[PDB]
RNA sequence: UUAGGCGGCCACAGCGGUGGGGUUGCCUCCCGUACCCAUCCCGAACACGGAAGAUAAGCCCACCAGCGUUCCGGGGAGUACUGGAGUGCGCGAGCCUCUGGGAAACCCGGUUCGCCGCCACC
RNA sequence: AGUGCAAGAGCAAAAGAUAGCUUGACAGUGUUCUUCCCAACGAGGAACGCUGACGCGAAAGCGUGGUCUAGCGAACCAAUU
RNA sequence: CCUGUCAAACUCCAAACUUACAGACGCCGUUUGACGCGGGGAUUCCGGUGCGCGGGGUA
């Protein structure tokens, strides 16, 4: 920028999207990465492998195409994340993928976070992934209990129209249950 | 195809230059060899450029020299039309000459020694301390230029 | 266009740059939340050679905590103009600084795909005076 | 030389041009080679580990097995056969 | 000491003051002479061109310059002309003043390296070339043979 | 790819600037703290929960060359330097010829305001 | 800028700073390079492994002292485990 | 802004050239056995000169 001697960062570093130091440590395993990403409204999970001209995504799942299986709830929450992880995990298994390492990009390793939920899902789908059980949420929160109880302090629906008034961690079970047998794209 | 004639001795000449002449089958002063005009061969003659005389000879001249100084891979045998015919693919010296010039074959391929051991130039040459452009006898020559040298060393 | 272009107060930093404290107490009551130590850098003649060393405190207030404070701070100040930032900030007073900016600031404060706010979208000294002046007082 | 350490006279070869300065791309530090492949040896100034003795910068050896994540490359120094322990970060496929 | 000892450019460039100390000051008084307030807005421009690469000790530079400018007072102390010596003595020179043991010499002076065909002096005059004479005297005190060259001046 | 995620090359992609775009796939800003989690003080950030509002930031799309960069034409320049050769020149420093290579600065005019891969997606 | 100390080199979501925690400055045994280009030669040094035991981290992983190149010592004898 | 100069321990640049590996031609080797391996015996470790590039030195 300033002159011939100036040093311009790698594009993905400028864009503040890729942590190259963590990337390298990740690639060390030689295993596929379970890319866990979030959006204000959605949660994505991809199983990426290394390629000659860039990464190769072998299996993925987005919180949006969750409805495609009977999801009638918001998609930016814990239960959402887990399921998206399980969905991607299953597709992953179908693709012949057996193991992977969790890549949470620029997110924080906070306990009970959604990326770990995504990791829990992928693991349950059958994917073998290096993890630590007590850094994950306590199932109930994954089910979405923390939100149901939050609506108990109602007075005004937590969900604008949406579905239900007191919400449903049960809807969660119905879905997980669904994903664990048959159905298309899995 | 160019005619190569060593005009300068081995004493004091770089070894990598002397080895090149040897890879081109010339191991003595006044010895001549025919070399295809290829990238590989071009580089070699360029490196030998200061101790040699080279250039494309005329059909006639090559014939004169082939007849006069060509030899079998082994032996005294004169390489005359009959020899050429009874030993090569061609029917006579002219046929062989043309093939060499058009770089279709080589002296070895036709059972001939790769070296035409010429005679010193009758009348003497233009000197081995300067190139042609300066009145000397070193370097690339004219077809008329080479012919004179080759004919004087017939 | 507007609504997302109109200024707002983002944190008000009240700090007492002492030279070695008991002062926190008043900051806590003047603001409403715990103060933070102020270590210093470099060794210097004001018998301030200690690198890591309490030498003052500060308090960053946000939202209501910031307004409810300025609703008494500002009144205790007169100044304006020249004493304003090139980014639409201003400090008066024990110091009390007011950082001002527009709606899309998080873009430059978050971790992922963060980015610097464009000069156009920055807050000018003038555009600042207006906002505040338009909130219980007068400029210059 | 006034000294005889490994980095003697390596001011040039172990320095980066101002623009190639900074952490290197991970792609090439994870590259995988097969036994028999020909690889060019060249230390990446930005990468600290997995290096080899600077005298070999420029060599082109033959990968022949590995040790840990490092590779074992066979080269010929002058007329002597040698084995170099080096990481992908400092290797490149020939051709 | 004779120029014979330093006029040749056969030694390495030796000018890094960060590794050399005790360098004698230069005897060259000025580099811009005449009306330096004015810019080259003159009709005629003559130059003194060195004809061989050599090393010119600051000694010779000063003597050469003085001898020329001191003479350019055929035009007067505040005359209308500007004189410029474009080279500076960057090359530090030594002398081994024990015999050939530990002979790296000690700094004794500086010199300027000039390559054949460069102009060491440039004067600017109105049609009044007394300067051509000022130079006959200047190349008199520097080692090489020289060429007095005129550039803007078709007023022959 | 009517806005996405992971990347490769790592400025041809930087710096600066103009114009355009969203009842929705969307991304954001945004709204909000019961929870998981969090600030040596602040739900600012991090984390979690969520859509009343917006396209003003970001982002995506189209474009501008003033600076920086990449490559090209013409000029500089077959100049500077240089591998090989010489009973060529020069008091010498050094130069010249033949042969094989061959630059940098700078000027003028073009180019460049990224390219490409995998996945997902009215 | 800083990174203990020459000089040169390396480093920015770090190899620097702050905080916290920790003792891998660990035992055993090797491969290789260096010492000694080429090309034989010891001590010493380094790189990279493995076996065992550990530290930290969600994890990939990192830790075979200090970002790299100086900071070193045979046989005999003694003391020590 | 304009204007005057430099670098063995400067570099936004940058040769000729030297150099690792591979293919091609050449030359060479398969009764003259190359490349290489193992063993016996040495001599040698005062060198000099020309040319090119040097560093020191008035030389
Ligand atoms: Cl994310
Ligand atoms: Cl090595
Ligand atoms: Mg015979
Ligand atoms: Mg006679
Ligand atoms: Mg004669
Ligand atoms: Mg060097
Ligand atoms: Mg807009
Ligand atoms: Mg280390
Ligand atoms: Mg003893
Ligand atoms: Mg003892
Ligand atoms: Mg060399
Ligand atoms: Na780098
Ligand atoms: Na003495
Ligand atoms: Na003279
Ligand atoms: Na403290
Ligand atoms: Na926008
Ligand atoms: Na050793």
């Amino acid at each position: 920028a300033t002159g011939p001697r100036y040093k311009v960062p790698m594009r993905r570093r400028r864009e503040a999207r890729t942590d190259y130091h963590q990337r390298l440590r990740l690639l060390k395993s030689g295993k596929p990465r379970l890319v866990a990403r979030k959006s204000n409204k959605h949660v994505r999970a991809q199983l990426v492998t290394l390629g000659p001209n860039g990464d190769d995504t072998l299996a993925s799942a987005h919180s949006s195409d969750l409805a495609e299986y009977g999801w009638e709830a918001p998609t930016g929450n814990m239960p959402s994340a887990y399921l998206t992880g399980l969905l991607a995990g299953l597709r992953a298994q179908e693709a012949g993928v057996e193991e992977a390492v969790l890549d949470i990009g620029l997110n924080s390793p906070t306990p009970g976070s959604k990326v770990f939920a995504i990791q829990e899902g992928a693991i349950d789908a059958g994917l073998d992934i290096p993890h630590n059980d007590d850094v994950l949420a306590d199932w109930q929160r994954t089910r979405g209990a923390h939100i149901a109880e939050y609506d108990e302090q109602l007075e005004e629906p937590l969900y604008s129209g949406d579905f239900d008034a007191a919400d449903l961690p049960e809807h969660f079970d119905e879905l997980r249950e669904t994903l664990l047998d048959g159905d298309i794209e899995l | 195809m160019h005619a190569l004639v060593q005009l300068r001795g081995e004493v004091n000449m770089h070894t990598d230059i002397q080895d090149t002449l040897e890879m081109l089958n010339i191991h003595h002063v006044n010895h001549c060899t025919l070399v295809p005009e290829t990238d590989a061969y071009r580089g070699m003659v360029a490196k030998v450029n200061d101790f040699v005389a080279f250039g494309e000879p005329s059909q006639e001249t090559l014939e004169t020299v082939l007849a006069t100084r060509a030899e079998p891979l082994e032996g005294d045998a004169d390489v005359d039309d009959e020899w050429v015919a009874e030993h090569t693919d061609y029917d006579d010296i002219s046929g062989l000459a043309f093939a060499l010039l058009s770089e279709e074959t080589t002296l070895r391929e036709q059972g001939l020694s790769p070296t035409l051991r010429l005679h010193p130039p009758r009348g003497g040459h233009d000197g081995v301390k300067h190139p042609v452009k300066e009145g000397g006898q070193l370097g690339k020559h004219d077809t008329e230029g080479i012919d004179d040298l080759l004919e004087a060393m017939r | 266009f507007h609504e997302m272009r109109e200024p707002r107060i983002e944190k008000v930093v009240v700090h007492m740059g002492i030279g070695h404290a008991n002062a926190e107490d008043i900051l806590g009551e003047i603001t409403g939340q715990m103060p933070v130590r102020t270590k210093a850098k470099r060794t210097v003649g004001e018998f301030d050679i200690r690198e890591g060393d309490p030498i003052g405190a500060k308090v960053t207030l946000r939202d209501e905590m910031a307004e409810e404070f300025l609703q008494t701070a500002l009144p205790l100040a007169e100044l304006a103009t020249s004493q304003f930032d090139d980014t639409g900030n201003f400090s008066f007073g024990l110091d009390v600084t007011v950082n001002l900016v527009r709606p899309g600031y998080r873009v430059a404060k978050r971790d992922k795909a963060s980015r610097s706010i464009p000069t156009k979208h920055r807050l000018n000294p003038a555009d600042a005076v207006a906002f505040i002046e338009s909130t219980y007082d007068v400029e210059v | 030389p006034s000294s005889n350490g490994p980095l003697e006279g390596t001011r040039g070869k172990l320095k980066n041009k101002p623009r190639d300065r900074g952490t290197s791309p991970p792609q090439r530090a994870v590259e995988e080679f097969d036994d028999g492949e020909k690889v060019h040896l060249k230390i990446d100034p930005s990468v600290p580990n997995g290096r080899f003795h600077p005298r070999f910068d420029g060599q082109t050896g033959t990968v022949e097995g590995k040790q840990g994540d490092a590779y074992k490359v066979d080269i010929v120094d002058g007329g002597k056969e040698k084995t170099i322990i080096v990481t992908a970060a400092h290797l490149r496929r020939q051709e | 000491k004779p120029g014979a000892m330093y006029r040749n450019s056969s030694k390495p460039a030796y000018t890094r003051r960060e590794y050399i100390s005790g360098i004698p000051g230069k005897k060259i008084a000025q580099f811009d002479m005449g009306n330096n307030g004015a810019g080259p807005t003159y009709p005629a421009q003559v130059e003194l061109v060195v004809e061989k690469p050599v090393q010119i000790r600051h000694n010779a530079l000063e003597a050469a310059r003085v001898a020329a400018n001191r003479y350019v007072q055929n035009s007067g102390a505040a005359a209308n002309y500007k004189f410029r010596i474009r080279k500076f003595p960057f090359h530090v020179i030594r002398e081994n003043k024990d015999g050939m043991r530990a002979p790296f010499g000690k700094p004794v002076g500086t010199a300027a390296r000039v390559h054949g065909a460069n102009h060491i002096f440039i004067a600017w005059v109105n049609p009044d070339p007394n300067v051509e004479e000022a130079w006959r005297r200047a190349k008199m005190k520097v080692t090489p043979t020289i060429n007095i060259d005129s550039s803007p001046a078709g007023n022959a």
